């Protein structure tokens, strides 16, 4: 929900003391996904 | 009278970015809470030093 609930959570308690607290690390998520392979077209030979 | 404060995403290293990894560590259960915890009260004694 917030800072405070999930200080809360990491302290597993309903009510918390002055302080400072580590919480969950942050991380920027991907936008998109980006595929690259060779522009090889051709199907293999596996019937021969 | 110090050292280096250091802390660790105890996740990050052992599976960083593998959700399939993070699911498979929750296994494990407090220890990479106890590994947070015993790095945070060496960190707050460099200061108390
Ligand atoms: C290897 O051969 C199979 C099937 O055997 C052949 O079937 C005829 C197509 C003819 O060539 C007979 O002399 C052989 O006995 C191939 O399977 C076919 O694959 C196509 C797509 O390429 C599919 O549309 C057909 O429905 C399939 N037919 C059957 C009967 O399965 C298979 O593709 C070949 N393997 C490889 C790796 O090329």
């Amino acid at each position: 929900l917030d800072p405070l609930s999930e200080t809360k959570c990491t302290l597993k308690s309903f009510t918390v003391e002055k302080g400072i607290y580590q919480t969950s690390n942050f991380r920027v998520q991907p936008t998109e996904s980006i595929v690259r392979f060779p522009n090889i077209t051709n199907l293999c030979p596996f019937g021969e | 009278v110090s050292m280096t404060k250091t802390s660790v995403d105890c996740t990050m290293y052992i599976c960083g970015d593998s959700t399939e990894c993070s699911n498979l560590l929750l296994q494990y259960g407090s220890f990479c809470t106890q590994l947070n915890r015993a790095l945070t009260g060496i960190a707050v004694e460099q200061d108390k030093n």
